[PDB]
RNA sequence: UCCCCCGUGCCCAUAGCGGCGUGGAACCACCCGUUCCCAUUCCGAACACGGAAGUGAAACGCGCCAGCGCCGAUGGUACUGGGCGGGCGACCGCCUGGGAGAGUAGGUCGGUGCGGGGGA
RNA sequence: CGCCUCCUAAAAGGUAACGGAGGCGCCCAAAGGUCCCCUCAGGCGGGACGGAAAUCCGCCGGAGAGCGCAAGGGUAGAAGG
RNA sequence: CUGACUGGGGCCUGUAGAGCACUGAUAGGGCUAGGGGGCCCACCAGCCUACCAAACCCUGUCAAACUCCGAAGGGUCCCAG
């Protein structure tokens, strides 16, 4: 991680809990990520946005 | 061949000024040009045009042997 | 030096033979299709069927469908059932898929 | 398939005087065209105009065929070029397309071209094929003055099936190439 | 005098001396030479003194054959300091040679010549060594 | 490429136009258009194919133009330079040849200015 | 050529106790034959000093055969310069490869050359900074094949 | 069982490179086409489909040839586990068991398993 | 002064010195998953601008290229495109 | 009864030695792109080079961080004392 390189949360767009950390390049991608994940609550695949961290 | 980015070939004919005509493929359907093989210097015998000079020089200069003897 | 033809050939057989299922290899001629069942740890062919053999001619791609019919009718007879679709050099379409098409049809697994 | 006057002339006369100058045994042995490639090097649209479909679009009209790019190598820093910058235009021409190019060179283009006086009897491969190089693009018929916004060149690449040089000299002399000398 | 023109590592740990010359030890291009009789590091110095003495011996006539070189580092500390702190600096360059080596060979000149020309060298250096003629035996490997 | 090997402008006389081919000065403009009867007046743009052609087909017949006529120039220079007369080392050095002076001057054949330092004075 | 050279037979007696009694460890070998010999190592070298790997050395066995040979190996020790081991090479009807000598009427002392045995020369002459001859051109006398290549510098 | 061709393995150059020669009934390839399925950062080149007039030219298969490549002894040596001596040292020697590499002789222009088609 | 690579290291592993040499404290939303397809550097020859080197063609070329960055190992029957 | 040690057998290894196929070093000679220098010449190219210049070949060598090779031994498992 640095400055451009960021820390970074998922949360499930659903229900809203956060499910996975990883990181992006803020500078290469600054866009709000957005990922289909599997969420542990809904049971389901998700799309999930990245919030900050 | 590809659709969508290719332009078609339609049967097409070349005209030359000196009369030649030739019957091709093309993009354009009728095309007028300047030269062709058939009248060409170079292709045409040896049609040696303006320059039969080879160069002439320098005595073919002559004229004469006047100076005398 | 090894050719394209080579490569994809030894790439997806490679790929297949790890599997460890009974290899149904294919080949492809101008003319003809050949089909057989390989024990590749014994290096052995239990089961064979082709177009040559059958005596059949006409359209290439339902040629190709019966003779895969052909092969699933000896295989399930010897008691063979699974299989891995070896398509070797060959993408997967036409005569090719339509053998296999025929296994499957003839009750072949895979 | 389709009648071409540069593709019969091979067949009925090209063809029959190749077996004799040379003696073939196999009907395959004699000469063929393979296909003939050209090439606009380009790189003038490296960074300014960083894309001239101009050029394949013009390209496309002579040919009937649209090219493909050619992007480069590696970066070349005197060059001002980066890896992967589209640097080229290259159309490979098979079969009718290739014959109907090669009819209109001979016939028109190469008559157009300045002060020409024959081709290069040296520009042979070695392994029987042929590579000629145009500073003009004007010099194709369905290319006019008009239509142009800057003068392109481009290289062309013609394949034979002979191996040697003297055999696919032949057979290019007898389509009818020009040669100086 | 020689050294490495160029050199992938600048220094090489000391290393050994046992056992008779890899190879080198017949007789290669010139008639006569000088072999070595005892393993030493040869340096660069000491060649060039051996070479020399021959050149002098020859007034500028005949042929010299140096057949080693000197691609070995030597190391030192500099004066008075203490063990330790890092490897010492490279001050020269030696020959690894062990018995049997053909140091030397000379070419061109009468055997008169060769022999006290080549005697003259074995006193540069610091083993003792053998003066020796081509055989059917260099000849034969 | 019109006419020699190059394309005479448009939305000018035929008699002008003419001239800006290399090898044809105004005097040639002239004769050529008497000579196949064409109007001197007329715009480029307005000519029969039949009166590019007539005009065409007896320009380049009739002179040595262009290219060639650049080749016919290079190869008489060529030749000065060869054998070599005073003309010839004249063209070796680029300097004028027709007896100029070149104390002073003769910068179309020299070229632009190199200066360079004089002579100092005293104090 | 040609030179003579007794010669005996050994098969467990130990390489250094036959040097160490005066003699030459050997092998005579071809494609029918390998047998383990020895040769009395100061007449050996009085023999080999002039035949070399150029000139025929006939082995008298100590079974009457006389057996023609070529010296094709001699291992040498390093430290003492003194020969270990012999490599006698029998010769039959078949052509050989061998060394030789050149005399100039220098790189290269002598030549390699494919000749048949009952062929095999004694000389070959070559007709005499930095000018010099490459092998191709060479004298070449009847049944003789160089096995080199002409580019090769003499 | 034996010969040929087609698949597919195994050994992993003694199988390779080059130079010759040979084969089309069958098989295979090239080939004939590009309507159809599918395809080309352009191209029916490739991938693919429909074919069967032609040629074994290319490719492939099969033979020959040792120029190269590849393999490669026997003998001898280096080194050495273990046991002993010598030298001020650098280092050297003996006993017993093991034993290279390089090079020499030489060898190789493949061998073989299973299935299919054809032939005796 | 922690971590990575090679050597030292005495052919298993491990092995020290203020021994001999380098590198890391990042990065990538494609530079990740999968399917399909493709094969390099270099050399000679050929080709407008065009060069030692841009792109095009042919022949040779088993890996000497490439794999973000040190080094090593691995690798085209792909991990490379 | 499994132990140290020992017999047999399988597998793992890259040192000693050697070698030069890789990475580099390297002596003499040949053949050779860029020339140095050269009498010429520049109008435009040529020829020698008792010198410094890749690759290639021949002869001959060197290497802890080179290996086409490669021991003795060593490690580990199995059976046995
Ligand atoms: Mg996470
Ligand atoms: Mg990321
Ligand atoms: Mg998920
Ligand atoms: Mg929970
Ligand atoms: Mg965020
Ligand atoms: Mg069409
Ligand atoms: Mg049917
Ligand atoms: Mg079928
Ligand atoms: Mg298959
Ligand atoms: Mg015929
Ligand atoms: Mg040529
Ligand atoms: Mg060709
Ligand atoms: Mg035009
Ligand atoms: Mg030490
Ligand atoms: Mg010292
Ligand atoms: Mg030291
Ligand atoms: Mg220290
Ligand atoms: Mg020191
Ligand atoms: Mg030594
Ligand atoms: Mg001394
Ligand atoms: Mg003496
Ligand atoms: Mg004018
Ligand atoms: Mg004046
Ligand atoms: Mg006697
Ligand atoms: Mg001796
Ligand atoms: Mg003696
Ligand atoms: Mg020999
Ligand atoms: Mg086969
Ligand atoms: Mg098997
Ligand atoms: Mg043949
Ligand atoms: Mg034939
Ligand atoms: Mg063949
Ligand atoms: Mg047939
Ligand atoms: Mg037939
Ligand atoms: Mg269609
Ligand atoms: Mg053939
Ligand atoms: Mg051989
Ligand atoms: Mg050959
Ligand atoms: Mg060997
Ligand atoms: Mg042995
Ligand atoms: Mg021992
Ligand atoms: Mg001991
Ligand atoms: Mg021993
Ligand atoms: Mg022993
Ligand atoms: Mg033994
Ligand atoms: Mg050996
Ligand atoms: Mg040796
Ligand atoms: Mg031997
Ligand atoms: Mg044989
Ligand atoms: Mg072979
Ligand atoms: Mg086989
Ligand atoms: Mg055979
Ligand atoms: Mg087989
Ligand atoms: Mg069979
Ligand atoms: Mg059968
Ligand atoms: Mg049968
Ligand atoms: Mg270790
Ligand atoms: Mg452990
Ligand atoms: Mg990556
Ligand atoms: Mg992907
Ligand atoms: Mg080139
Ligand atoms: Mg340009
Ligand atoms: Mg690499
Ligand atoms: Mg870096
Ligand atoms: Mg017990
Ligand atoms: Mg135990
Ligand atoms: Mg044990
Ligand atoms: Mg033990
Ligand atoms: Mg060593
Ligand atoms: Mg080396
Ligand atoms: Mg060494
Ligand atoms: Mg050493
Ligand atoms: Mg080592
Ligand atoms: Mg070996
Ligand atoms: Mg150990
Ligand atoms: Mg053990
Ligand atoms: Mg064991
Ligand atoms: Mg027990
Ligand atoms: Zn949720
Ligand atoms: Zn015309």
């Amino acid at each position: 991680a640095s400055e451009v390189r960021i820390k970074l949360l998922l949360e499930c767009t659903e229900c809203k809990r956060r499910n996975y950390a990883t990181e992006k390049n803020k500078r290469n991608t600054p866009n709000k990520l957005e990922l289909r994940k599997y969420c542990p609550w809904c049971r389901k695949h998700t799309v999930h946005r990245e919030v900050k961290i | 061949m590809k659709e969508g980015i290719h332009p078609k070939l339609v049967p097409a004919r070349i005209i030359c000024g000196c009369g030649n005509v030739i019957e091709t493929y093309s993009t354009k359907p009728e095309i007028y040009v300047e030269v062709c093989s058939k009248c060409h210097p170079f292709y045409t015998g040896q049609q040696r045009f303006v320059d039969t000079e080879g160069r002439v020089e320098r005595f073919q200069r002559r004229y004469g042997d006047s100076y005398r003897k | 030096r090894l050719t394209a033809y080579e490569r994809r050939k030894f790439r997806v057989r490679n790929r297949i033979k790890r599997t460890g299922r009974l290899r149904l290899s294919v080949f492809r001629s101008l003319k003809h299709i050949y089909a057989q069942i390989i024990d590749d740890e014994k290096g052995v062919t239990l089961v064979s069927a082709s177009s040559l053999a059958l005596k059949l001619k006409g359209n290439k791609t339902e040629v190709a469908r019966q003779v895969g019919r052909a092969l699933a009718e000896k295989a399930l007879a010897l008691g063979i059932k699974q299989v891995a679709f070896d398509r070797g050099p060959y993408k997967y379409h036409g005569r090719v898929k339509a053998l296999a098409e025929g296994a499957r049809e003839g009750g072949l697994e895979f | 398939p389709l009648d071409v006057a540069l593709k019969r002339k091979y067949y009925e006369e090209v063809r029959p005087e190749l077996i004799r100058r040379f003696g073939y045994q196999n009907v395959w042995e004699v000469p063929r065209l393979e296909k003939v490639v050209i090439n606009q090097g380009l790189g003038e649209a490296k960074e300014d105009a960083r894309i001239l479909e101009k050029a394949a679009q013009e390209l496309a009209l002579i040919t009937g065929q649209k090219p493909a790019v050619t992007r480069a190598k590696k970066s070349i820093s005197n060059f001002k070029l980066r890896k992967g910058m589209p640097i080229g235009l290259r159309v490979t021409l098979r079969r009718d397309r290739m014959w109907i190019f090669l009819e209109k060179l001979l016939n028109v283009a190469l008559p157009r071209i300045r002060d020409f006086r024959g081709l290069n009897p040296n520009s042979f491969d070695g392994r029987g094929n042929y590579n000629l190089g145009l500073r003009e693009q004007l010099i194709f018929p369905e290319i006019t003055y008009d239509m142009v916004d800057a003068l392109r060149g481009m290289d062309i690449a013609v394949v034979t099936t002979a191996e040697t040089d003297e055999e696919a000299r032949a057979l290019l002399e007898l389509l009818g190439f020009p040669f100086r000398k | 005098m020689l050294m490495p023109r160029r050199m992938k590592y600048r220094k090489q740990q000391r290393g050994r001396l046992k056992g008779a010359t890899k190879g080198g030890d017949y007789v290669a291009f010139g008639d006569y030479g000088l072999v070595a009789l005892e393993p030493a590091w040869i340096t660069a110095q000491q060649i060039e003194a051996a070479r020399v003495a021959m050149v002098r011996h020859f007034r500028r006539g005949g042929k010299i054959f140096i057949r080693i070189f000197p691609d070995k580092p030597y190391t030192k500390k500099p004066l008075e300091v203490r063990m330790g702190k890092g490897k010492g600096n490279v001050e020269g360059y030696v020959a690894v040679v062990k018995p049997g080596r053909v140091m030397f060979e000379v070419a061109g000149v009468t055997e008169e010549q060769a022999m006290e020309a080549l005697r003259i060298a074995g006193h540069k250096l610091p083993i003792k060594t053998k003066i020796v003629r081509r055989d059917a035996y260099d000849e034969a490997q | 490429a019109r006419i020699a090997g190059v394309e005479i402008p448009r939305n000018k006389r035929v008699d002008v136009a003419l001239t800006y081919i290399y090898g044809i000065g105004k005097a040639r403009a002239k004769e050529a258009l008497e000579k196949t009867g064409i109007n001197p007046a007329t715009r480029v743009k307005d000519l029969t194919e039949a009166e590019v052609v007539r005009l065409r087909e007896y320009v380049e017949n009739t002179w040595k133009l262009e290219g060639e006529l650049r080749a016919e120039v290079a190869a008489n220079i060529k030749r000065l330079m060869d054998i070599g007369c005073y003309r010839g080392l004249r063209h070796r050095r680029g300097l004028p040849v027709r007896g100029q002076r070149t104390r002073t001057n003769a910068r179309t054949r020299k070229g632009p200015r190199k200066t360079v330092a004089g002579k100092k004075k005293a104090p | 050529m040609e030179y003579r050279l007794k010669a005996y037979y050994r098969e467990g007696e130990k390489p250094s106790a036959l040097r160490r009694a005066g003699k030459l460890p050997g092998v005579m070998y071809n494609r029918h034959l390998n047998r383990k010999v020895y040769v009395d190592l100061v007449e050996f070298d009085k023999v080999f000093r002039q035949a070399s790997i150029h000139h025929v050395i006939v082995l008298e066995l100590p079974d009457g055969q006389s057996l023609p040979t070529l010296v094709r190996q001699v291992n040498l020790d390093k430290r003492r310069r003194r020969p270990e081991h012999v490599d006698f090479f029998v010769l039959s009807d078949e052509p050989v490869e061998m060394y030789v000598p050149l005399r100039f009427v220098e790189i290269h002392r002598d030549i390699l050359v494919k000749v048949s045995p009952r062929n095999i020369p004694e000389f070959i002459e070559v007709d005499v900074i930095g000018d010099s001859l490459h092998a191709s051109d060479l004298k070449l006398p009847p049944g003789v094949e160089l096995a080199v290549s002409p580019e090769e510098t003499i």
